[PDB]
């Protein structure tokens, strides 16, 4: 049980303008031998279910892979995007995974 | 019933006053402790390693495929390493590569910069997937990338490394090209001479040492799985637990699966001899997988439970026979506990001096009510 | 082709069972007591000249293969549905430093065979080349193990497929007799019990050939061959009644 | 003159010394 | 590709019990030990617990322990989601999961409702 919280999960851009986004991370999620942090961003839309944006914190999954790196030690975690474009006017959530007791993120709201 | 051995006689009998002698009451049994498991070492072992080791990997169009089989496939080394990027999996979950196998497993192993890596997957188009190595859509397997901007890029700059860029048609899944001969890009016949109409389709690489994300060299590794129906040859470790002697355990010696005390035996096996059996065909001795030693097994021990008493009338106090056990292992015990062939009693005091026989217990022992 | 009395021989440890002091009645394939093993003679030699005789003798349930050759002249089998590109068929080679079993789907030509010179200041016969099949396709199996046609002795091995397993078993025992089987009993300790899949109808035997053996001339006057002989008897069902002693060992049989 | 399945072997009251010395 | 093919959704009553079966192509699930997520609409998405094809040992979330019941179908490519005591918060968009270092795939989205 982990309970994590998004900031400020609600903003507004200009097109093409940098986000400055993040969910702080309790826990201090981190793993033995793999120093990659088991957290796993999400991009989801309206009317479809949530995918994988980036994964072990740090890797751009195959798909409109604008950027999406995440620096953390594990306490904090940034997913600031560079330009925003109509794939990227979604909510993303972000998940601890090396805890069993997984619990997702409330999620931020991002529009062009 | 349940309060005490004698009330135990009284319910069995189904009568209130029990003469004087032993009495069976119930079956007394020794359920197993635990469950051990010991299965043989892994002695072949895949080597992958060595192929994640290699110092020169093979060119992305000419990706080396290897077969690996009749060996155990450790990949909890692959989770230890750190050096792994994107361990991205597709049809298999990477946690349970140990835990399920397959048949045979293919390797390909190849270089490529780091905004390449990522056209490199199923179901994904790119510059260089297209006609370097290609991933089917349905296929079952992993795809490991680690960094390797160190080793394969330099200041002056590493041409070693080679890629395909253009081609007629787009390369089948699993199949692999190494053509080097000229593409006919134009109209105009190239003839074995590079001209305007004719360029070379393989080009090398540039390296340099701050290339920076996205640029730098990447070792990257894809990994397939398959099953077929002749038996399987390859399989990851399996669990492995601690011996144990002197004790009632259950016992999986690679699918013995039976209860029973394991005990160190003189009994010698043949090399190739693993089992035991007696004349009626039950297991006796197993021969451990991991060392090289001759376990006995002789089964739980178990018996029937004998209240012995005397006349009701003449007193109300209990003597319990555990037959045939050793009760090292169990009225409570602790309580006058005296050892024999026919059992051990539990509340009777033995004596030196002998008697008539009173209440028959077995092998020339005879319980009394006496002062 | 001339035929032979196989007295007690050809019975092997059926399962890795051990059993001390234990008449054991067991129903397997087994080869029946006082048979006829066909002794096919490979190679005669008179001149050097060479009279090839390695027919393609049928698998059936199993086949117990003997031979008394102290030159190893004897190398090999060969085992296939049809012995062609079409059908898998398991190959076995023997060679100095090691043994190769390879499972592929392997063209067989006429006279398959092991290559091996001579080099005159080494002084030792190291193997010139492998020239057994033409194609090598679809190699799933590549076994590889310490050599047994390793050194006047006799050796016996019993080969049979069942639910895809092929179980060799093995004794080598020295015996005086050239031209008969020893009337005396030794049981057939388990190899290797490789895994293959594939069907096994036909069954062949591979002679090893020397360099002088190759030489464009046809006969092979540098080389001979005469003391090549294979026994061969065929498996049956059978009920076999085996003695067990207190280490563990068919001490004898009854059919 | 020269097995756990529920099958137990109850030793005779009377051991051999015992019946040696009837 | 890989593709999470979850049942329709179906209406329920309150007080019953109701089974929900997620389809795997491409693969089969006897290597995949899918996940099970129920999205509350308005809410952010809380996840309901893990099962296995063999051995499932199922662990749920402390919210969701002892209500949310889910078992594996070791063949026919399929996994059962049942539920019980479904009330009004209950409504909400379920999804699968390919138990990747995220949930790699995901259903289509079956929106179970109770009423009357
Ligand atoms: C070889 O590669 C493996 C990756 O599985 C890594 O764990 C290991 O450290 C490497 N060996 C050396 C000597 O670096
Ligand atoms: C089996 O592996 C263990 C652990 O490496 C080792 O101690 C043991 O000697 C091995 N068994 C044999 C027969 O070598
Ligand atoms: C109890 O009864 C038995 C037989 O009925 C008798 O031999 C014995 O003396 C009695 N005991 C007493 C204390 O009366
Ligand atoms: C019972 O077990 C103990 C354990 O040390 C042993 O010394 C004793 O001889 C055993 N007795 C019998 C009757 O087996
Ligand atoms: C019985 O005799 C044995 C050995 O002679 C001795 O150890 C034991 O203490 C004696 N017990 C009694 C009650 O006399
Ligand atoms: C073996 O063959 C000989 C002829 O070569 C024949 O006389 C004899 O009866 C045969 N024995 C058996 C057991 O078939
Ligand atoms: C002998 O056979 C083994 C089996 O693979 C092979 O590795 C080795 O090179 C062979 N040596 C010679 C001299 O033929
Ligand atoms: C076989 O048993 C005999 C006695 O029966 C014994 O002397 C010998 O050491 C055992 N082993 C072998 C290999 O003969």
């Amino acid at each position: 049980d982990i309970v994590m919280t998004q900031s400020p999960s609600s903003l507004t851009v200009t097109a093409g303008e940098k986000v400055t986004m993040s969910c702080k991370s309790s826990q201090s999620l981190l793993n033995s031998g793999n120093q990659k942090n088991y957290l796993t961003w999400y991009q989801q839309k309206v009317g479809q279910p949530p995918k994988l944006l980036i994964y072990w914190a740090s890797t751009r999954d195959p798909g409109v892979p604008d950027r999406f790196t995440g620096s953390g030690f594990g306490t904090d975690f940034t997913l600031t995007i560079s330009s925003v474009q109509a794939e990227d006017l979604a909510v993303y959530y972000c998940q601890n995974d090396y805890s069993y007791p997984l619990t997702f993120g409330a999620g931020t709201k991002v529009e062009l | 019933c349940a309060l005490d051995p004698l009330s135990e006689t009284k319910c069995t009998l189904k009568s209130f006053t029990v003469e004087k002698g032993i009495y069976q009451t119930s079956n007394f049994r020794v359920q197993p402790t635990e469950s051990i498991v010991r299965f043989p070492n892994i002695t072949n072992l895949c080597p992958f390693g060595e192929v994640f080791n290699a110092t020169r990997f093979a060119s992305v169009y000419a990706w080396n495929r290897k077969r690996i089989s009749n060996c155990v496939a450790d990949y909890s080394v692959l989770y230890n390493s750190a050096s792994f990027s994107t361990f991205k999996c597709y049809g298999v979950s990477p946690t349970k590569l140990n835990d399920l196998c397959f048949t045979n497993v293919y390797a390909d192993s190849f270089v490529i910069r780091g905004d390449e890596v990522r056209q490199i997957a199923p179901g994904q188009t790119g510059k260089i997937a297209d006609y370097n190595y290609k991933l089917p859509d349905d296929f079952t397997g992993c795809v490991i990338a680690w960094n390797s901007n160190n080793l394969d890029s330099k200041v002056g700059g590493n041409y070693n490394y080679l890629y395909r860029l253009f081609r007629k048609s787009n390369l089948k899944p699993f199949e692999r090209d190494i053509s080097t001969e000229i593409y006919q890009a134009g109209s105009t016949p190239c003839n074995g001479v590079e001209g305007f109409n004719c360029y070379f389709p393989l080009q090398s690489y540039g390296f340099q040492p701050t290339n920076g994300v996205g640029y730098q060299p990447y070792r990257v590794v894809v990994l397939s799985f398959e099953l077929l129906h002749a038996p399987a040859t390859v399989c990851g470790p399996k669990k492995s637990t601690n011996l144990v002697k002197n004790k009632c355990v259950n016992f999986n010696f690679n699918g013995l699966t039976g209860t029973g005390v394991l005990t160190e035996s003189n009994k010698k096996f043949l090399p190739f001899q693993q089992f035991g059996r007696d004349i009626a065909d039950t297991t006796d001795a197993v021969r451990d997988p991991q060392t090289l030693e001759i376990l006995d097994i002789t089964p739980c021990s178990f018996g029937g439970v004998s209240v012995i008493t005397p006349g009701t009338n003449t007193s109300n106090q209990v003597a319990v026979l555990y037959q045939d056990v050793n009760c090292t292992e169990v009225y409570s015990t602790g309580s006058n506990v005296f050892q024999t062939r026919a059992g051990c009693l539990i509340g009777a005091e033995h004596v030196n001096n002998s008697y008539e026989c009173d209440i028959p217990i077995g092998a020339g022992i005879c319980a009394s009510y006496q002062t | 082709p001339a035929y032979t009395n196989s007295f007690t021989r050809g019975v092997y440890y059926p399962d890795k069972v051990f059993r001390s002091s234990v008449l054991h009645s067991t129903q397997d394939l087994f080869l029946p007591f006082f048979s006829n093993v066909t002794w096919f003679h490979a190679i005669h030699v008179s001149n050097g000249t060479k009279r090839f005789d390695n027919p393609v003798l049928p698998f059936n349930d199993g086949v117990y293969f003997a031979s008394t050759e102290k030159s190893n002249i004897i190398r090999g089998w060969i085992f296939g549905t049809t012995l062609d590109s079409k059908t898998q068929s398991l190959l076995i080679v023997n060679n100095a430093t090691n043994v190769v079993i390879k499972v592929c789907e392997f063209q067989f030509c006429n006279d398959p065979f092991l290559g091996v010179y001579y080099h005159k200041n080494n002084k030792s016969w190291m193997e010139s080349e492998f020239r057994v099949y033409s194609s090598a396709n679809n190699c799933t199996f590549e076994y590889v193990s310490q050599p047994f046609l390793m050194d006047k002795n006799l050796r016996e091995f019993v080969f049979k497929n069942i639910d895809g397993y092929f179980k060799i078993y093995s004794k080598h025992t020295p015996i005086n007799l050239v031209r008969d089987l020893p009337q005396g009993f030794s049981a057939l300790e388990p190899l290797v019990d490789l895994p293959i899949g594939i069907n096994i109808t036909r069954f062949q035997t591979l002679l090893a050939l020397h360099r002088s053996y190759l030489t464009p001339g046809d006969s092979s006057s540098g080389w001979t061959a005469g003391a090549a002989a294979y026994y061969v008897g065929y498996l049956q069902p059978r009920t076999f009644l085996l003695k067990y002693n207190e280490n563990g060992t068919i001490t004898d049989a009854v059919d | 003159v020269t097995k756990f399945n529920g099958l137990t072997v109850l030793p005779p009251l009377l051991t051999d010394e015992m019946i040696a010395q009837y | 590709e890989v593709q999470l093919k979850q049942s329709v959704a179906e209406l329920v009553r309150p007080g019953a019990s109701v089974k929900v079966s997620c389809t795997a192509s491409g693969f089969n699930i006897k290597n995949i030990y899918m996940h099970w997520v129920k999205q509350r609409p308005e809410q952010g998405l809380d996840w309901i617990g893990r099962i296995d094809p063999a051995n499932g040992n199922s662990r749920y979330a402390p919210k969701f322990q002892d209500k949310a019941t889910i078992t594996a179908d070791t063949s026919s490519n399929t996994a059962y989601l049942q539920l019980s005591s479904l009330t009004s918060e209950d409504t909400a968009i379920y999804y699968c999961a390919d138990e990747g270092w995220g949930f790699a795939n995901w259903g289509q989205g079956t929106l179970v409702t109770v009423s009357a």
